[PDB]
DNA sequence: GTTTTTAGTTTATTGGGC
DNA sequence: GCCCAGCTTTCCCAGCTAATAAACTAAAAAC
């Protein structure tokens, strides 16, 4: 429901250190952190953002009584982010020229969670940390550390200047630092790092450590705080003598801005000095209006205009049981292709929560159909308001759960029967042998997966699903951008943006050669009649 | 901008004869098609305009007087009407109205026939794009027997084809065959089986009812120097419930809608110029020109950027977004564009990959991730273009559109559970077919827009096809059901 | 230019046991 | 019908938030 977290930067001496041309981590970590609290700002959520930086000049933290935890700073204390926070981070906060222990800032980040979240509810309190692990720290408070964290229950995630598992390109899909261009310090510092993040997350842990270019490709920042989703109750029917308890979430839903523009005066710049008024008038020559008091409604039905009021619609209108998701057969999956998914979701459907007997019954049901290599054909309906929907319910069988997907089937009259001449009996169209070869040369040039780490596995080197929505940090910074510099015009896209929406820059220069031979061998050029 | 349909009917006496089945014989397979491309042109709104004419019948109806030829519905939009009139020759009873509204088993020449169909199209007021004639008929050789006619029949043909008229035969079955190498292989403009089945005669009147339409031509950029042309179409579209239309009550005709903006103080119209775009955040504003809020969502001009290609496997069924469309090449714009295309096509397929683009439909709009899947035409036992050969172009849902959920432990079915779900699977066992179901939402609407447009005694109620039938499968099902319950169900639950 | 399609709004109707 | 449920930068008296899909309005591009 609501979140506290603490983002913890490294601002020491080392963190500027730049490379002809390469961002330091410094300016790495900055983007970062500004894309997490961009975000929790424009979508005004309810969370809580502290920022402590660690490598300052000066010291102001609650922990400094006696010399100790010196150069950590708390810039902001936990409250609702603003443009103030945004602002600071982009033009006040400034490199430090000290070093500090990152393991002792962390410390600082734990107390503000454990002495502002007083009262409080928060479901989740979380702990980001931006470091270039350059420098040296104690290993003195690692048990209490670690005690503290599982027992406050509270969560943590690291981000460094290189990964953990050529042209550098922020953002880009394809660089990794070696392990071996780190300093000795750096692999001390990496080695508690994972140490840490196995003990509270265990073998998944090394997935909590991210490389900044990473990150701003990636909602892994907003991982530990992400809403979840709300569940459906209803039961599952096969005749009507044989129920189950299900509860559906919605899988895949496409993500879209929540804040509407509203159209304002340009001098007030308010909403009430604008106003609409629709009128109607004889669509007909002689355009003469007409009174609100003189127009009803209705329907075409071909070439005939068919009068039909709303209270007529309302009674003679289709009308269904209510919710629903029952079964009206099974069939081979074969017989269901995915070109015929409908609709803008995916369902997946679980046993009602805590319901053993409800989750005994559906497992039977996922591993049958599994077994069987068939699907369920399903009628679907939100609640006794929505149409009914007819879609096809398949097992989804995993390690750590199983359940049926659904998505919804088209109805007939949802089909459009195109006709399109064949390509392969193709007198006109068929290329010949070299043009294939270009082609294939060209496919194999160019290929996004690769059989790495020898364990027979494909490697995806250009995840797009990992990515998010480009169109969101780019309204991000626009609005914060109007925000703190009125005058200026809108800037231009960021290229890290860029950076992420194009492949691994190994595969396209790959291409290079077999794209020049597939020029020459296609002939290409634009009609100039019909 | 209105494709023309007329279709044309052989009123022989062979249409009339089943052949000795429990099939409809082929004039009530033909009339029962043309309703329903007459009424799904409906539900969709469709612009064309349908024509019916017949011949062979004893009766003649034409501006030229050519005998035993009747044109029952000139070009037109269709309408209530004009369905409940097909209606009436639908079934044993509707056999019988035809026969005496106008006779049938007359002579005829299909020259003259043909002549008469032309006519409709030239006296059509509208401007036309598509000019093509539907034949249905059982008979493969209708002037064997005399070759003044055959002859002259021959000759209309090629002067439709000469003239831009489309011929489209829907030969219907007959003792022996229907053997389209004898006569009509001079006329038509594999080609489609022989229909016998009403079902195999729509779907081959559907694959024509309407023509292609592009839902966008697009440019697939293989990179900036290498461009071809493709047409971007959706085989699949939600059909949705047509919106209302505002009438004028004493005269139930349709108005026009002018929707304005004034200032509230002085009561000036406010030019677009005249306001601006607002968004308030916590207690602060921030304030954009229209032109801007369109700026913030460019990214890519329209059109497809090649990014790569990806192997198949790796293209999760779960992850559906929203309807997938289909790509094809478009020769008109650049040509040698379906070469490259057909090579692209035939070399995914063998190495069971996908192009990856980034995608951008029109202006000013942000880039989604597409998978351009490989797709191989298929066609059925009736020679039925099941799946046009292509791209099925898959969007792929962003990191945003993802949303997660948490597990608690798997608790999984014993072998002896499993075993009856497994039976119990097996006894509602079905062949889905992707048009099996209607919706009855919009069946129902129509049902009721034709009761208050004909002045019907009753809305004719729709089959709910989505609703299982409960009775039929617990009969089916037998004891099975109890059994799973004894399995895993406690008797305290 | 007019028509289909879609992103952007809009606002109410909706669940479920007793 | 009648209201449940909880948490607090609105306050614990109360207020009001929510989920989401059918409807609807507006702008781009196909024809």
């Amino acid at each position: 429901n609501k979140a506290a977290v603490v983002l913890c930067m490294d601002v020491g001496f080392t963190m500027s250190n730049s490379i002809p041309g390469i961002e330091s981590p410094f300016e790495q970590a900055k983007k970062v952190i500004t894309m997490f609290v961009q975000r929790q700002v424009f979508a005004e959520n309810k969370d809580e953002i502290a920022l402590v930086l660690f490598g300052t000049d000066g010291t102001d933290n609650p922990l400094s009584g006696g010399d100790q935890y010196q150069n950590i700073t708390v810039h902001r204390h936990l409250m609702l982010p603003d443009f103030d926070l945004l602002e600071d981070i982009e033009s006040k906060i400034q490199p430090g020229s000290q070093q500090a222990d990152f393991l002792d800032a962390l410390i600082v980040s734990m107390d503000v969670i454990q002495h502002e979240t007083i009262g409080k509810k928060f479901e989740k309190r979380h702990i980001e940390i931006f470091t270039d692990l350059s420098s040296r720290f104690s290993k003195s408070q690692l048990d209490i550390i670690i005690h503290s964290l599982k027992k406050c229950d509270i969560s943590l995630q690291f981000f460094l200047p290189f990964s953990l598992g050529g042209p550098f390109r922020l953002g880009g899909h394809g660089p990794s630092f070696p392990l071996k261009g780190i300093t000795e310090q750096q692999k001390e510092g990496l080695e508690i790092v994972k140490m840490v993040m196995i003990s509270l997350e265990g073998e998944d842990g090394l997935d909590e450590i991210y490389s900044f270019s990473e990150s701003l490709r990636k909602l892994c920042v907003f991982k530990k705080i992400e809403r979840h989703s709300i569940h459906w109750p209803c039961r599952l029917t096969i005749g009507s003598n044989l129920s189950i308890r299900i509860a559906a979430y919605k899988s895949i839903l496409q993500e879209r801005v929540k804040k509407t523009w509203t159209v304002v005066d340009a001098k007030t710049l308010k909403k009430e000095d604008i106003q609409k008024e629709t009128v109607y008038c004889l669509n007909d020559d002689d355009e003469t209006e007409v009174l609100k008091e003189d127009i009803i409604q209705g329907f075409r039905y071909g070439s005939d205009i068919v009068p039909f009021s709303k209270v007529d619609e309302e009674q003679m209108k289709y009308k269904s049981e209510g919710k629903c998701f029952s079964v009206l057969g099974f069939c081979k999956s074969s017989q269901v292709q995915r070109r015929f998914f409908m609709g803008n979701q995916v369902l997946k459907v679980f046993a009602a929560r805590d319901d053993e007997a409800a989750a005994v019954a559906l497992s039977s049901l996922i591993h049958a159909l599994d077994d069987l290599d068939m699907v369920a054909i399903v009628r679907y309906a939100y609640d006794k308001r929505a149409n009914p929907q007819v879609g096809v319910a398949f097992p989804h069988i995993k390690h750590n759960y199983e359940c049926l997907v659904y998505v919804q089937l088209p109805f007939m009259e949802d089909l459009r029967q195109y006709m399109f001449s064949s390509l392969k009996n193709s007198k006109k169209y068929a290329p010949t042998e070299a043009q294939l070869n270009a082609v294939d040369a060209l496919i194999d040039s160019m290929s996004l997966a690769k059989k790495d780490e020898k364990t027979d596995t494909l490697e995806d080197l250009f995840p797009t699903t990992k990515i998010p929505n480009p169109r969101f940090q780019r309204l991000f910074q626009c609005l914060l951008h109007r925000a703190l510099h009125p005058r200026e015009p809108l800037p231009p896209i960021q290229q890290h943006i860029w950076n992420m929406l194009n492949p691994p820059a190994e595969v396209t220069t790959k291409s290079q050669i077999p794209l020049s031979k597939i020029k020459t061998l296609f002939p290409l050029i634009e009609a100039k009649k019909k | 901008g209105r494709d023309s349909l007329i279709f044309l009917v052989d009123a022989s006496k062979a249409m009339f004869e089943s052949q000795s089945e429990d099939e409809l014989t082929p004039f009530d397979m033909s009339i029962q098609c043309i309703q329903s491309v007459y009424i799904s042109k409906i539900i969709s709104s469709d612009r064309d305009l349908l024509a019916v004419v017949f011949y062979g019948t004893e009766k003649d109806k034409n501006s030229v007087n050519f005998k035993n030829i009747y044109v029952l519905q000139e070009l037109d939009n269709p309408g209530a009407k004009r369905i409940l009139e097909l209606d009436q020759f639908k079934g044993q009873q509707g056999q019988k109205r035809f026969q005496d509204m106008m006779g049938h088993g007359s002579d005829y020449s299909l020259s003259e026939v043909l002549w008469v169909c032309a006519n409709l199209f030239s006296d059509v007021q509208f401007k036309m794009s598509h000019k093509r004639i539907m034949l249905f008929t059982n008979e493969d050789n209708p002037h064997g027997n005399d070759s003044a006619k055959a002859s002259r029949a021959r000759t209309k043909a090629g002067d439709l084809r000469d003239t831009g008229i489309f011929l489209d035969l829907m030969h219907l079955k007959k003792p022996g065959g229907f053997d389209i190498s004898l006569f009509y292989r001079d006329i038509i403009s594999v080609h489609f089986e022989e229909s016998s089945k009403l079902e195999d005669l729509l779907r081959k009147v559907r694959a024509k009812e309407t023509r292609k339409r592009a839902l966008s031509r697009l440019k697939l950029k293989l990179n900036k120097d290498i461009v071809i042309s493709v047409g971007i179409y959706n085989l699949v579209q939600k059909a949705l419930k047509p919106p209302p239309i505002k009438l004028y009550r004493e005269t139930n005709e349709p108005v026009k809608t002018k929707t304005r903006t004034f200032n509230t103080s002085t009561g000036g119209l406010l030019l677009p110029s005249d306001t601006k775009r607002s968004q308030i955040y916590g207690s602060r504003q921030i304030i954009l020109e229209k032109e801007e809020t369109e700026e913030l969502k460019r990214f890519d001009d329209p059109g497809l950027m090649l990014m790569g290609f990806k192997p198949l496997v790796l293209l999760k069924k779960h992850h559906y977004l929203r309807p997938s469309l289909f790509v094809y090449p478009e020769e008109s714009l650049v040509i040698g564009s379906s070469t490259l295309f057909s090579a692209l096509l035939i070399k995914c397929l063998e190495k069971e990959v996908a192009a990856l683009c980034r995608y951008t439909p029109r202006r000013n709009i942000p880039p989604y991730f597409v998978a351009l899947v490989p797709q191989e035409e298929e066609l059925d036992d009736q020679k039925i273009q099941v799946t046009p050969p292509g791209f099925q172009l898959v969007f792929l849902p962003f990191a945003d559109d993802k949303r997660k959920m948490p597990f608690t432990e798997k608790i999984m079915a014993t072998p002896e559970q499993v075993g009856k779900m497994k039976a119990i699977v097996e006894k509602l066992r079905f062949t889905y077919r992707s048009d099996s179901f209607e919706n009855p939402v919009l069946q129902q609407h129509f049902r009721n827009l034709e009761a208050l447009a004909l002045d019907l005694m009753e809305p004719e109620q729709a089959v709910d096809l989505t609703l299982p039938k409960v009775e039929a499968m617990n009969k089916r099902l037998g004891s099975l059901v109890d059994e799973f319950k004894e399995l895993v169900y406690p008797p305290d639950y």
